[PDB]
This record gives structure tokens, C-alpha cells and sequence, in this order.
């Protein structure tokens, strides 16, 4: 299961100065339904014969 | 005297709580006197002589 970040421009960060300046709330969200990896499989049978 | 820490708000100021608590008893009454009405803004004036 390969989950990322969703949100990547709304994730605020502010440069402070010297003052009393309000800070940005933030957080990090997730993509709800992330792609899932399934193994796939390259398979064969192989007939020897038992005299040989 | 007590000092507790009450957190961080959202300007990053961060806040302190300081507390004294304290009381006063006199035992017995005689344990205590006051003279009032003390003036306190008059000057004598002296006579003087000078050689």
C-alpha cells in the first residue's frame, strides 16, 4: 500500500520577525483511498520424462 | 510560592502562574497597640544668638 501526502501547497509555514505576529495552523492529510501493489505472476509447467 | 506552567498560546507567548498564599493572626489582643493621628510636617523654631 503506497500512501502519500495529499495537501502538499496547504501545509503553511510562516517567517517570523522580530514582533508579536499570530503563527498558521497546519496539519498534514493523506489520500483517502491510496493505490494498493499486487504481485503478479509469470508461471509455467515443464513435462520430463522419467525414462529420460 | 508556587510557579506552574500553563502553557503556549498561538502568538508563542508562553505563560507562568505565580501564587502566594499567606494569613495573619494576633493571639491575644493586648499583642497589639496603634497610636494614630501622628503629625508628621512640623519643624520648632529655635531662637539664635551669633557671635
Amino acid at each position: 500500500r503506497l500512501n502519500r501526502v495529499n495537501n502538499t501547497d496547504d501545509i503553511q509555514v510562516a517567517c517570523t520577525q522580530r514582533d508579536e505576529a499570530t503563527l498558521p495552523q497546519t496539519f498534514v492529510d493523506y489520500a483517502p483511498e491510496p493505490r494498493e501493489y499486487f504481485l503478479n505472476g509469470v508461471s509455467t509447467v515443464l513435462d520430463v520424462h522419467t525414462r529420460v | 510560592l508556587s510557579v506552574r506552567f500553563m502553557g503556549i498560546n498561538r502568538n508563542a507567548i508562553a505563560s507562568y502562574l505565580i501564587s502566594l498564599y499567606c494569613s495573619l493572626a494576633v493571639l491575644t489582643d493586648d499583642a497589639l497597640a496603634v497610636l494614630d493621628d501622628v503629625e508628621v510636617d512640623k519643624y520648632h523654631d529655635y531662637p539664635v544668638n551669633y557671635k
